[PDB]
């Protein structure tokens, strides 16, 4: 309730001074004044062509890093139970293996991008 | 016991980083099991009333469960007070 | 004559590896450059307040033509 | 009596990042033997009112190769995030009292990524398709250090709620236990709110304008008020989280006073670093937070996990 | 009404299955599934589970951000497609669409539909608990017990991790 | 000089300062002078909606003391 | 981002200065060098003054 | 009257636009060296509300500050033509006023005004950064002078 006034008033907001802008200044439309920007010479090629990514292996390990989070946040609760031992173990290993997955890229050349 | 402090010194001068890393792991693995107050940090979790303490029935022969909980039967936090 | 701008070997002694050690670990190098600009913060700026203040000229200067006169 | 309170909220924001156009364009001014803007009102007062104006009468051009929808839709989605950031800010008390505060501004903050991956999309330029590919590259390379440098300061704390570390930090502050998550984190943030020495997916002289090279006038202007109001936002974060004030529930306003302070000290130490360090490589970003960062900040969330069962200092969990 | 609340987010959420499942560019395929994504927090966390609501949506804004990256570099055309730009597409929208249509109209007005099971239309509310829990959330003990109880799911997940980061540079090695 | 830089910072702190304390004034002004009551848990919840029917004005912030048992 | 070929087009910049040269006595030719390696002023005036 | 409220309301827009004028960071030749010498401590545009962008869409200032030749002058009409209205062009030396020393080369467009419409003109090769500087502050009292309102008003 509370939440969704503060989000809707926040974009509402923001919509109204988009709006304002684009009614309230003179306009003065010509398709030289439009055109694609890149320096004052006419693009060759589209800007939708292949972009190659020579990072997409560190992008595909980061899915598999970015669930350690979900996995590891819970550690602040998981530290208020009566068996310390067992959760204590079991953090540090979930831990470990993610240095050891870590480690593995680092060595096998898997951080550097390709060229 | 010379290589030693040849490897060593080699990682401290060419990744200093990572000489941190592994010993701040390193102490994190160790430490718990050598710290004398890791039974306490054990005791006190266990100590955390989230539910109710349901009442047993008396029936008679149950010496060391409190009738009221002012009496001296039954586990005490004097340890955890000073602490 | 001549002289190498970068030809140097950093001394292998452990105090210097640990003093290098600090400064990849505690950015000893980076508060410098900080400390460099803070300290041109508190230096009286160099802009003249034109067009109330012009910068200074001599009598050589060569600026728009006229037609003199005896 | 609680739309007031909005209001007491995003208004005051949008004056703080107007004035702190003026402060950066001063301050570093000064750090370059300049004055900066003091012709436009006293001391340069005015200048953000003038500027503000200048760009809300300009002439706004949706480019002809622009997809329309996302070319709109993204400078609001900047600016709405941007304010959403502050309603579960403690100061001491928050808009709206989130138990998983911490969460929900890692979920905004992620989401506010695609204002800047659609602006460079939908503007159908190359300069702004690299831009928003560099805004990728960032995003993988602070993501997952940032959230594990948070859950080491939390085991501390005991939860989520960002109100729980004004009670952690009552005795002390937590920058001198976690002085290396402190150091870690605040060279993350700067890489969250895209700011030097990593201001990659702008660029000005590597790509003119980055993602934004398309847009003009107004909505241009949303996207400057988001990219401040970020500033402000986690530096305020900061705050709370190493710099912790106490709280006196009878005198609230001596808390904002103290709060405020190191929030735009925090904030100076921006203009500061941006006025003397040049500018990474969006490759060596990566590296800085995958093989510098992330091997100590797995090390010491193992350490903050252990460190309280060893010394039986584990925070109460409500 | 406020009541409805979680079958409003509902329907949010099946017209962005819609988006992405006519299968339009990646890029705003990718879109609807921010948007489904997004009430699909606002659901779980209307049944009593924010840390679910809130994670998936973490989640699942890291993928899509990945995705974006790879639909600009494997998966583009000169001219990207929107919803009306191809008949296949829109037929496909608009198909799911008039379906959702009717079956909200249905469970609204008859408040019982029966496709595969029988469903009711008396309001989610209608099964909610009606005692409080205690001082702590029950979706926050359960996932905290990962670490006590689930064990030998901490192992499997662990082990996955690890063979998951091992698996993707064999198969991108090529040559 | 380098004070001149310090308008524009008051005129940025008392902006950042309002925020902070409107929410503190609002939340005492709707809570009858008090501080607005915090339900992170369930139990808290039950004990707010139990102070709305104790109080008789539809209202948890109208506190009945001993003047109300008797 | 990364360059497989730099093809510099220069000639933006072309004023035809060597062969204005032609039509200008070798004192008219002077100011000429200032304008050529303009943050280098008083070091073209010199090399062409030797040359002369 | 309504033409008094509307004067004023000219005056705050145009206070607005002389206030905040973003030049686009184009140069071409040895004037853009006196360009950056405005930007420098001494003279610090800055201070007058003059800042620098690279992007034509976020400027309303052109400064054709050298030489424009042949091959140079349709870009130079590409990136005025992408400037956002109101927009305004101060050509700066000899070469962009009427072609300077190179007026009679094959290769040198005599004069900006050729390609694109000019606002002020000053005069130098180079001129001084005191120059440019007085340049810019008569373009912010042209801009001072414009009645649009007034004239929208009349019609
Ligand atoms: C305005 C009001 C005052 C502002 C605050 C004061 C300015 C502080 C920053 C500038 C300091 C001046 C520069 C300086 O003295 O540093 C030189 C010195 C000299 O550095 P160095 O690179 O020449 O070498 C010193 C170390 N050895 C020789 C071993 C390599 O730098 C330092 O020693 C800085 C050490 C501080 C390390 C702190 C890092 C962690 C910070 C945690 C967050 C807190
Ligand atoms: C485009 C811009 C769209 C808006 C951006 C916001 C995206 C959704 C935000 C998620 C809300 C949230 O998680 O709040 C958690 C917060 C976290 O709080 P909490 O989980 O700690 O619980 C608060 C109350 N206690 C602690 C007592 C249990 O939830 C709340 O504080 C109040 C919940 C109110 C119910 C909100 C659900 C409806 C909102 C659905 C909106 C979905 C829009 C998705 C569109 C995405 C596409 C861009
Ligand atoms: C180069 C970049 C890195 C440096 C960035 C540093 C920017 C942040 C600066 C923080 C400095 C500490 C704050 C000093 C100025 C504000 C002090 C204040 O208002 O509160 C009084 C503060 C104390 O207020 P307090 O409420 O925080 O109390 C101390 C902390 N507890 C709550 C645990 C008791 O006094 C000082 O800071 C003196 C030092
Ligand atoms: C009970 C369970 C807890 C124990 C968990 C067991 C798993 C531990 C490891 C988990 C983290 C993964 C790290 C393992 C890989 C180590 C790094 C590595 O393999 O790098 C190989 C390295 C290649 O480097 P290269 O380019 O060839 O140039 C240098 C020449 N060596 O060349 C090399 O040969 C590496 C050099 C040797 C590295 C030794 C690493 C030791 C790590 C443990 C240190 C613990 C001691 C510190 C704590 C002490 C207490 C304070
Ligand atoms: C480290 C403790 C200090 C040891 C020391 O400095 O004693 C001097 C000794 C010899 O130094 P030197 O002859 O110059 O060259 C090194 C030859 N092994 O130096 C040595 O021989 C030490 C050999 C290296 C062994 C340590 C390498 C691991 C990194 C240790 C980090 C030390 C700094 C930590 C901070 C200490 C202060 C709290
Ligand atoms: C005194 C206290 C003793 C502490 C232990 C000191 C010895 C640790 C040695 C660790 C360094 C391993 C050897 C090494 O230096 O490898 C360097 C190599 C450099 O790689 P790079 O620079 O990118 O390219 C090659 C250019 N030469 O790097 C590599 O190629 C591989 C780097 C391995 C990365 C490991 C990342 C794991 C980080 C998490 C740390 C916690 C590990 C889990 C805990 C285990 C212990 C319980
Ligand atoms: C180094 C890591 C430890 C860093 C310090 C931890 C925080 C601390 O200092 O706690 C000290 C505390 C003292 O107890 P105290 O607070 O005075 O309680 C009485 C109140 N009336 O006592 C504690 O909480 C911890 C006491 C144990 C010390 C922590 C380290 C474990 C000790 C292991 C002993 C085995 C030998 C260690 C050396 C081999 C390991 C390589
Ligand atoms: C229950 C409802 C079942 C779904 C029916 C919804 C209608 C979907 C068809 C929408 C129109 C369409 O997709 O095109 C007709 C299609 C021929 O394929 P089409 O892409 O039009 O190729 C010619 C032009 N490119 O022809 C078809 O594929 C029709 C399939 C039947
Ligand atoms: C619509 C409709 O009326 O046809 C439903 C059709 C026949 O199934 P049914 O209606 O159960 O049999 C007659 C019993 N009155 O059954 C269908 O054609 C429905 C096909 C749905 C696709 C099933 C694929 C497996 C998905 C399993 C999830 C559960 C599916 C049921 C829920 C979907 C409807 C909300
Ligand atoms: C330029 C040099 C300075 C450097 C920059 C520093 C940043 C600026 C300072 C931070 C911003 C604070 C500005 C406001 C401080 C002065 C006002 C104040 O302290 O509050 C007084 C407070 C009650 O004030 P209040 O609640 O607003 O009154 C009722 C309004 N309806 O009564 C109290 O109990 C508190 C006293
Ligand atoms: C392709 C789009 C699918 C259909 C969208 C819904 C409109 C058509 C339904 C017709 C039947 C009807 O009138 O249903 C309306 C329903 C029921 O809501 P309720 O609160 O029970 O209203 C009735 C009870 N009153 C009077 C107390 C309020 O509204 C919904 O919550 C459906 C989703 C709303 C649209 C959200 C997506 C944007
Ligand atoms: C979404 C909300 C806005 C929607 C658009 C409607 C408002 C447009 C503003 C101009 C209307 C108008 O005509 O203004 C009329 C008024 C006064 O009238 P007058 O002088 O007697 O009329 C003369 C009509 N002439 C001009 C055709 C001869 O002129 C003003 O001095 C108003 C200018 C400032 C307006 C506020 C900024
Ligand atoms: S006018 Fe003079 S300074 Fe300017 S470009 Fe031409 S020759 Fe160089």
């Amino acid at each position: 309730m509370n939440l969704m006034l503060a989000l809707l008033t926040n974009f509402t907001l923001a919509t109204l001074l988009v709006i304002i802008a684009f009614w309230l200044p003179q306009l003065n439309v010509y398709s030289e004044k439009t055109s694609p920007y890149e320096c004052g010479f006419d693009p060759m090629g589209s800007a939708r062509l292949p972009f190659s990514m020579k990072f997409f292996l560190v992008a595909i390990t980061f899915l598999l890093f970015d669930l350690e989070i979900a996995l590891l946040l819970p550690l602040p609760w998981a530290s208020q139970t009566a068996n310390l031992n067992t959760m204590l173990t079991m953090a540090l290993f979930l831990i470990i293996l993610l240095a050891v997955s870590l480690a593995y890229e680092w060595t096998q050349k898997g951080l550097e991008w390709t060229e | 016991a010379e290589r030693v402090a040849a490897f060593l010194k080699n990682v401290w001068a060419k990744e200093p980083v990572l000489v941190a890393s592994f010993a701040i792991a390193g102490l994190a693995v160790i430490l718990p099991t050598l710290s004398p107050y890791t039974k306490y940090s054990l005791m006190i979790n266990r100590a955390t009333p989230y539910n109710y303490p349901v009442p047993l029935r008396d029936d008679g022969n149950m010496p060391d469960v409190p009738s009221h909980p002012q009496d001296p039967q039954g586990p005490s936090l004097e340890w955890l007070k000073r602490l | 004559t001549y002289k190498y701008v970068n030809l140097r070997e950093p001394s292998m002694d452990m105090k210097s590896v640990t003093d290098r050690a600090a400064q990849t670990l505690l950015w000893t190098e980076l508060i410098r450059g900080l400390g460099m600009t803070l300290s041109y913060l508190f230096r009286e700026p160099a802009t003249i307040n034109y067009p109330f203040e012009k910068g200074p000229l001599s009598p050589r200067f060569r600026g728009e033509h006229a037609l003199r006169r005896y | 009596m609680f739309m007031i309170n909005i209001l007491m909220l995003i208004i005051p924001i949008l004056l703080a990042v107007a004035f702190l156009t003026l402060v950066e364009r001063k301050v570093l001014g000064y750090m370059q033997l300049r004055k900066g803007p003091n012709v436009v009102g006293p001391y340069g007062l005015l200048q953000p009112i003038a500027d503000a104006i200048k760009l809300f009468i300009k002439e706004p051009l949706r480019p002809a190769t622009s997809s329309a929808s996302m070319f709109i839709l993204a400078p609001i989605m900047a600016l709405g995030l941007a304010l959403t950031m502050w309603i579960p800010l403690p100061m001491p008390y928050p808009l709206i009292n989130m138990n998983l505060g911490v969460l929900f501004m890692l979920a905004m903050s992620s989401l506010a990524v695609y204002s800047i991956l659609w602006s460079g999309w939908a503007s159908n330029s190359k300069y702004a398709l690299i831009g928003a590919l560099r805004a990728v590259a960032q995003t993988i390379s602070y993501e997952v250090t940032l959230a594990i440098i948070l859950l080491s300061v939390l085991l501390m704390s005991g939860s989520f709620t960002l109100s729980t570390l004004i009670t952690t930090q009552e005795q002390m502050w937590l920058i001198l236990p976690a002085w290396p998550l402190a150091m870690m984190w605040f060279i993350s943030t700067l890489a969250e709110t895209n700011r030097a020495p990593f201001d990659l997916t702008e660029g000005e002289s590597e790509l003119v304008s980055g993602f934004n090279v398309e847009y003009a006038a107004g909505p241009f202007a949303l996207f400057f008020m988001a990219e401040y109001a970020n500033i402000i936002m986690m530096n305020i974060f900061t705050a709370i989280l190493f710099l912790g004030t106490s709280h006196n529930p009878h005198m609230p306003e001596l808390y904002t006073i103290n709060f405020t302070i190191k929030s735009l000290l925090l904030t100076m130490s921006f203009l500061w670093i941006r006025a003397s360090y040049p500018r990474f490589r969006y490759d060596q970003l990566m590296h800085l937070l995958w093989k510098n960062f992330l091997p100590l900040t797995l090390a010491l969330c193992m350490w903050h996990v252990s460190l309280p069962i060893l010394t039986s200092g584990i925070p109460p969990q409500t | 009404m406020m009541l409805y609340i979680v079958f409003i987010l509902s329907v949010i959420f099946v017209m962005g299955f819609v988006g992405f499942s006519s299968k339009p560019s990646p890029i705003y395929g990718g879109l609807g599934l921010i948007v489904s994504g997004g009430v699909g927090c606002g659901i779980v966390l209307n049944f009593g589970g924010s840390f679910l609501g809130l994670m998936v949506f973490l989640i699942y804004l890291g993928g899509m951000m990945v995705v974006f990256g790879y639909t600009t570099a494997m998966a583009t055309e000169q001219y990207p497609e929107i919803w009306l730009s191809n008949k296949a597409v829109l037929g496909a929208f608009v198909t799911g669409l008039l379906m959702e249509f009717f079956m909200v109209y249905y469970v609204l007005k008859d408040k019982e539909v029966e496709v595969v099971f029988e469903f009711n239309g008396l309001g989610d509310w209608v099964i909610y608990d009606t005692g409080d829990s205690g001082f702590f959330s029950e979706e926050a003990m359960g996932i905290a017990a990962l670490y006590s109880y689930g064990t030998w799911l901490v192992i499997v997940t662990g082990w996955s991790l690890l063979i998951g980061v091992v698996v993707i540079m064999e198969i991108t090695r090529g040559n | 000089m380098w004070f001149e830089v310090l308008p524009g910072i008051a005129v940025m702190g008392v902006c950042l300062f309002i925020p902070g304390m409107a929410t503190a004034r609002i939340h005492r002004f709707s809570n009858g002078g008090k501080e607005k009551r915090v339900a992170h848990y369930p139990y808290q919840w039950y004990l707010m909606e139990r102070d709305r029917r104790v109080s008789g004005v539809n209202r948890s912030y109208v506190s009945k003391g001993l003047e109300n048992i008797d | 981002e990364m360059v497989r070929k730099c093809d510099p087009h220069i000639g933006l910049l072309h004023r035809g200065t060597e062969k204005l040269i032609e039509y200008k006595t070798y004192l008219q030719a002077l100011p000429y060098f200032d304008r050529l390696d303009y943050v280098s002023m008083m070091c073209n005036e010199q090399a062409y003054s030797l040359a002369v | 009257r309504g033409e008094y409220v509307v004067a004023k309301l000219d005056d705050l827009i145009n206070w607005a636009r002389r206030s905040s004028l973003w030049p686009m960071t184009f140069g071409l030749a040895c004037c853009a060296v006196e360009m950056m010498h405005m930007a420098a401590p001494r003279y610090d545009m800055d201070r007058f509300g003059v800042v620098f962008r690279a992007s034509p869409r976020q400027s309303d200032v052109m400064i054709v500050a050298g030489t424009l030749t042949n091959k140079m002058a349709p870009a130079l009409r590409k990136v005025y033509d992408q400037m956002p209205e109101p927009r305004y062009v101060v050509s700066m030396g000899s070469c962009a006023n009427g072609g300077g020393y190179y007026h009679y080369s094959y290769s040198v467009v005599r004069g900006c005004d050729r390609i694109v419409p000019v606002d002020i003109y000053v005069p130098g090769c180079p001129p001084t950064a005191e120059a440019l500087l007085y340049g810019i502050l008569q373009l912010q009292k042209k801009i001072k002078r414009e009645k649009r309102l007034r004239i929208w008003y009349r019609r």
